[PDB]
């Protein structure tokens, strides 16, 4: 069982899965919350290239880092104008004083 | 010379 | 949206929640049971304009655990609450009641 | 941020009036703007220094009471249709206040439900404490409000309009039932908020006011209905009355009243009035009346005393008429008809009971008590003859002359007599009557098969138990068992050293003393013919051989043989008996044979000897010498040298 | 400095006291509530109310200062007022006899007043013992006979006195074995906020918190375990030994007999298991 926290500039994601999990099942709930198609936006993990076909096994998203009191971060991207995709400007959270 | 050809007894049978 | 809850923080923050992991707050439950005749139109969008986006994510966090590990007799471990973060988000879970 | 800070007081509350206004009806607000005021109201109930939870809740009840007391006034001025106006303002309130209750849930959960501490409880004081004007639920109170500011000052003016509406559906009009239920169950809706009595108001306002009233209009109903129609079409109506208040009665109340209404729908114009339908049931039943024995049923059963009259008036009947159908039976077939007559008053009568009467046990159970007072019928100074009807009934069954009938057939009419048996109070006689004449049947060997008294004897079992047939069950076991013995005898014969033609075709029945109801003939002392001595003495030592402390005894009143004429030019079978072959053994000893010497061959006494001597001058098998028409003890008689048959 | 009122003749209805007097003792005195002119006296020490008719007390006090000892016992007082709390009284008040009066359910806010350092309430019908006692660092006396204490305070284990009179009250057997099953897992958003909270040991206060958040957290029960517990609790009513608490223990036809039951409060089941085993142990 793991747990994944989206996170897509304005906007983050809680998704529940499984260590067999693969990445298609992910970018279709991605495709659900924000319907737009799944060419177009990608997985990331630390500015890091992700591919669809592999599977969570070996990704890292271990049980002990993708967890229900602490979600595995995950970046995303859309495509902008052409065939291109915009970086990874996910702006961070406030901070606590 | 008349003789009797079939009979069909009965009987009962108790302690001796 | 439809059956993923949208909540919007001070700071500007979507956070996209399960609806059952946000229904654990009585105050969501109320919010989505508002006016009435919902638009059903794949949008649940409550706007949360009083508190820190930092806190929403740590409450959305704490649904999840909430749902997952109900009806479960594992060893439940403790919710992490930072030093830093205790006071407002104790208030959100005022607020929210949960 | 969410923080506690000063909070002016009317600036929040102007837009959170404006809003609850916007929601306390059914009109157009936004999801942000509801949101927006639930962070509002959590602003207000929690401030610093100045906490607002109690003004707040204070600001609220008064426009809600302003609210209340407005739509109280509109609706009062709305004559000739307030229930239509207050079912409106009273959904729309309705969802208003819940609406409310979700929204105040911060007011309600974290200050309301505080200031309900008032015993000591960890939290003693802390918030409002003191009892003083108890604090409720902001949906609580808003139908709290609802029932004290708009219920009870229109109390009067809605029963006069509510029990004319309903009313108004009892004469066959059609008002619109949506408006009459919700103002009916608005009653406990509003009352909903209490854990005792949920009911207890709408009982007090409608249920007991339209309890009575419905008792009057259908007493009133009643009256007439007997004053103007007979019994039969009152029936018809009252049927049709209590389907179409009972329909009417889920259509408007609330579910918990369901019964009661019918139950004082049916006492008003039914219990009321059995002494008319008392009267009247003993005059249908004799007649051929059925969906009217269908109607007192369905009318009496809901009431207390309404059936037992009716089974004690059909029990009456059922009993009449069996006894005069059993009254006329012809004699020549009297038991058949008998068993048949009384077959058919059971089955018409279970048939009338289970199509007409639903098969009510009691019904049956009165059923049976005329029946069995019916087939223990007996005349005047007469013994119960029903013992002997069924026994020779069975025995008919069982005889030859049952010409054309195989044996599945037989098993029913078994089966069909055994109801007719059950009802027997007497079984000891028919059980005497019906072994006497099974072991007349076995001896004479007058019975379709095995398997038809073994079903007989098997079915009396299961009626009347083990030991019933116990004497029944070692007959028939015995006879079949004599063949078995027969064999053996002739394997004994045919296994000693010396075997001598007897000339006699023996046969045996050998049968259980005491068991068999064949009685010994007191010290007859018959002389058996020579011919049969040996038999008998090697019967004797063969069972005594095969038996262990047992004796053997010999009847001759029932032991038949054939004894054929041979030598004669007169070739004619005859069937005799040991007395008669006594006597044509003495006749064939001497040609002329006086009385003396029938007393010295066959040595027994009188009665049977002059019994036996007429049965043979009945058919023409001798000549009497003499011409005196009485036989004496010096009388002469001779064989037929001249007989033809 | 000392005078002592008997009688209505003794009690002057309209002329004021003395400035000069220390001690201030009225009783048998037809009071139905307690004047506003005897509360602008200066250096009232002792004060006594015995044996009146006051069925409330003054919402404020007016000028008193110190009132070391106050003692209305035998009152007619049904039920403190939440306000008479908020003031300077807890700086100096050593005392408080309600005894024999018709007070049911004393406020908690009590607590307040940590400085006292003896209690009587004897023959009273309070439901049961304040919880918060364990404020009061400085008390030596408690006493509360007579009275329908179902459960006495969690906080009354760690308290040290000297005598206790507690015999004459309804007392529950203990059931260790049947727990009261109010706790909920996994445990609520606001009870672990709070749980924190209380963990990091950080001040707060009723501008930073909500004010009902801040009370819960008063009242926040500590477990036995060491660590607090706001809801979601194991309440029991276990019998723990008196003498304890007090060097001496004084009750009622029992002999060789010092139990006391006390409701306590548990932060988890698995918590729970340890004190179990201490029990089966024990
Ligand atoms: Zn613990």
């Amino acid at each position: 069982d793991v747990f994944l926290m989206i996170r897509h500039h304005k906007t983050t994601i809680f998704t529940d899965a499984k260590e067999n999990t693969t990445v298609y099942e992910l970018k279709r709930i991605v495709e659900g919350i924000l319907k737009r198609p799944p060419e177009d936006q990608k997985l990331y993990k630390d500015d890091q290239l992700l591919d669809d076909n592999k599977t969570l096994g070996d990704c890292g998203f271990t049980s002990q880092t993708a967890r229900p009191q602490a979600p595995a971060t995950v970046g995303l991207a859309f495509r902008s104008s052409g065939d291109s995709f915009e970086p990874l400007r996910v702006e961070p959270f406030s901070s606590p004083p | 010379r008349f003789e009797v050809k079939k009979w069909n007894a009965v009987a009962l049978w108790a302690w001796d | 949206d439809a059956m993923y809850v949208k909540l919007i923080s001070s700071d500007g923050h979507e956070f996209i929640v399960k609806r059952e992991h946000a229904l654990t707050s009585g105050t969501i439950k109320a919010m989505l049971s508002g006016p009435g005749q919902f638009a059903e139109n794949e949008t649940n969008e409550v706007n949360f304009r009083e508190i820190p986006s930092h806190v929403l994510s740590k409450v959305c966090m704490y649904f999840t655990y909430k749902v997952r590990y109900t009806n479960s007799s594992t060893e439940i471990p403790e919710f992490p609450i930072a030093p830093e973060i205790a006071l407002e988000l104790l208030m959100a879970a005022n607020f929210l009641d949960c | 941020s969410l923080k506690p800070r000063v909070v002016d007081f009317d600036e929040t509350w102007n837009k959170l009036l404006t809003t609850i206004k916007a929601v306390v009806m059914l009109d157009y607000v936004e999801r942000a703007t509801w949101n927006d005021r639930f962070s509002d109201i959590y602003a207000l109930c929690v401030a610093y220094p100045e906490p607002l939870g109690e003004r707040l809740y204070t600001e609220t009840k008064i426009f809600l009471e302003n609210h209340v007391q407005q739509l109280h006034t509109r609706v009062l001025d709305s004559a000739e249709q307030v229930l239509v106006m207050y079912f409106r303002y009273w959904e729309e309130y309705s969802r208003g206040a819940d609406y409310m209750d979700c929204l105040y849930r911060y007011l309600n959960t974290q200050y309301i439900k505080k200031n309900k501490l008032t015993e000591a409880d960890l939290q003693y004081g802390y918030g409002g404490v003191d009892m003083n004007e108890p604090l409720m639920e902001i949906g609580e109170l808003a139908l709290d409000l609802w029932r004290k500011l708009m219920i009870e000052p229109l109390q009067d003016t809605l029963l006069i309009m509510l029990l004319r509406e309903i009313k108004r559906d009892r004469c066959g009009e059609d008002p619109n039932q949506k408006v009459i239920h919700g103002v009916i169950n608005s009653f406990v809706h509003v009352e909903q908020y209490k854990k005792k009595f949920p009911l207890k108001f709408y009982q007090e306002i409608f249920e007991s006011p339209f309890l009575a009233e419905t008792g009057e209009y259908y007493k009133q109903e009643a009256s007439n209905l007997l004053q103007e129609s007979n019994c039969s079409q009152y029936m018809e109506k009252i049927l049709g009355r209590l389907k179409d208040e009972e329909i009417r009665c889920r259509k408007y109340l609330h579910p918990s009243s369901y019964n009661k209404v019918i139950h004082e729908c049916q006492q008003r114009m039914v219990a009321d009035h059995l002494q008319f339908l008392h009267a009247e049931c003993h005059n249908i039943i004799r007649q051929e009346r059925r969906n009217d024995m269908a109607n007192m049923y369905t009318l009496l059963r809901a009431v207390s005393s309404g059936l037992p009259h009716m089974i004690q008036e059909l029990q009456n009947h059922i009993h009449d008429e069996g006894l005069r159908a059993i009254s006329n039976l012809s004699q020549e077939n009297m038991p058949t008809q008998f068993v048949e007559s009384v077959l058919e008053v059971h089955s018409k009568f279970v048939q009338l009971v289970n199509c007409v009467l639903n098969g009510d046990q009691h019904f049956m159970s009165a059923l049976d008590k005329a029946l069995t007072c019916v087939v223990n019928y007996r005349e005047p100074k007469s013994v119960c003859k029903a013992p002997e009807l069924l026994a020779k009934y069975c025995d008919n069954m069982l005889k030859k002359s049952a010409k054309g009938m195989t044996e599945n057939e037989v098993e029913d009419k078994l089966t069909s007599f055994i109801t007719v048996f059950k009802y027997i109070d007497d079984k000891d006689v028919f059980q005497k009557f019906y072994a006497r004449m099974l072991a007349k049947r076995l001896i004479h060997g007058l019975s379709m098969s095995m398997d038809s008294e073994e079903t007989m004897i098997n079915k009396l079992k299961q009626a009347c138990g083990y030991e019933f047939t116990s004497k029944l069950h070692r007959m028939y076991t015995d006879m079949s068992v004599s063949a078995d013995l027969n064999n053996k005898f002739n394997n004994f014969i045919k296994s000693q050293d010396t075997v001598i033609d007897l000339g006699i075709s023996f046969q045996i029945y050998v049968l259980q003393a005491g068991a068999w109801p064949l009685t010994q003939a007191p010290s007859s002392t018959f002389a058996i013919p020579q011919e049969l001595e040996k038999s008998v003495q090697m019967f004797e030592l063969f069972y005594n051989q095969h038996f262990s402390g047992r004796k053997l005894t010999w009847l001759h009143y029932l032991c038949t043989g054939e004894v054929k004429m041979n030598y004669l030019c007169k070739p004619y079978v005859a069937m005799v008996t040991t007395y008669q072959m006594a006597v044509l053994l003495a006749f064939n000893n001497s040609e002329i044979i006086t009385y003396k010497e029938l007393q010295d061959s066959t040595q027994m006494n009188e009665k049977e000897l002059t019994k036996t001597i007429k049965s043979l001058l009945d058919v023409k098998m001798i000549n009497h010498d003499s011409d005196k028409e009485d036989i004496e003890g010096e009388s002469t008689f001779s064989l037929n040298m001249n007989f033809s048959s | 400095s000392k005078l002592f009122i008997t009688t209505k003749k003794d009690y002057p209805i309209t002329k004021s006291f003395p400035y000069s007097l220390e001690h201030l003792q009225v009783s048998y005195c037809k009071l139905a509530r307690v004047d506003m002119r005897m509360l602008c006296l200066k250096k009232l020490q002792k004060l006594d109310l015995s044996n009146n008719h006051i069925k409330k007390l003054p919402k404020t006090i007016g000028d008193l200062v110190c009132l070391q000892e106050l003692i209305l016992n035998h009152n007619f007082l049904e039920s403190f007022e939440v306000v008479l709390c908020s003031t300077t009284l807890r700086d100096t008040l050593k005392s408080l006899d309600l005894s024999a009066n018709k007070l049911k359910a004393l406020p908690v806010q009590i607590c307040n007043f940590k400085e006292l350092v003896s209690l009587k309430l004897d023959e009273n019908e309070l439901l049961q013992l304040p919880f918060p006692i364990g404020q009061l660092s400085k008390l030596r006396f408690l006493s509360a006979t007579k009275n329908n204490l179902q459960c006495l305070p969690n906080t009354f284990k760690k308290l040290t006195l000297e005598n206790l009179d507690l015999f004459g009250n309804p007392f529950m057997q203990a059931t260790p074995l049947v727990p009261d099953i109010q706790l909920k897992i996994p445990l609520p958003l606001l009870e672990t906020a709070a749980r924190a909270t209380l963990k990091y040991r950080i001040p707060y206060g009723p501008h930073l918190i909500p004010a009902t958040l801040c009370q819960d957290l008063s009242l926040a029960k500590t477990c036995d375990c060491g660590l607090p517990c706001l809801n979601s609790f194991i309440q029991t009513i276990v019998l723990m030994n008196l003498h304890q608490v007090s060097q001496t223990v004084v009750l009622v036809d029992t002999m060789g007999g010092t139990d006391g039951p006390i409701v306590c409060y548990f932060c988890s089941l698995t918590c729970y298991s340890q004190f179990l085993d201490k029990y089966l142990q024990s």
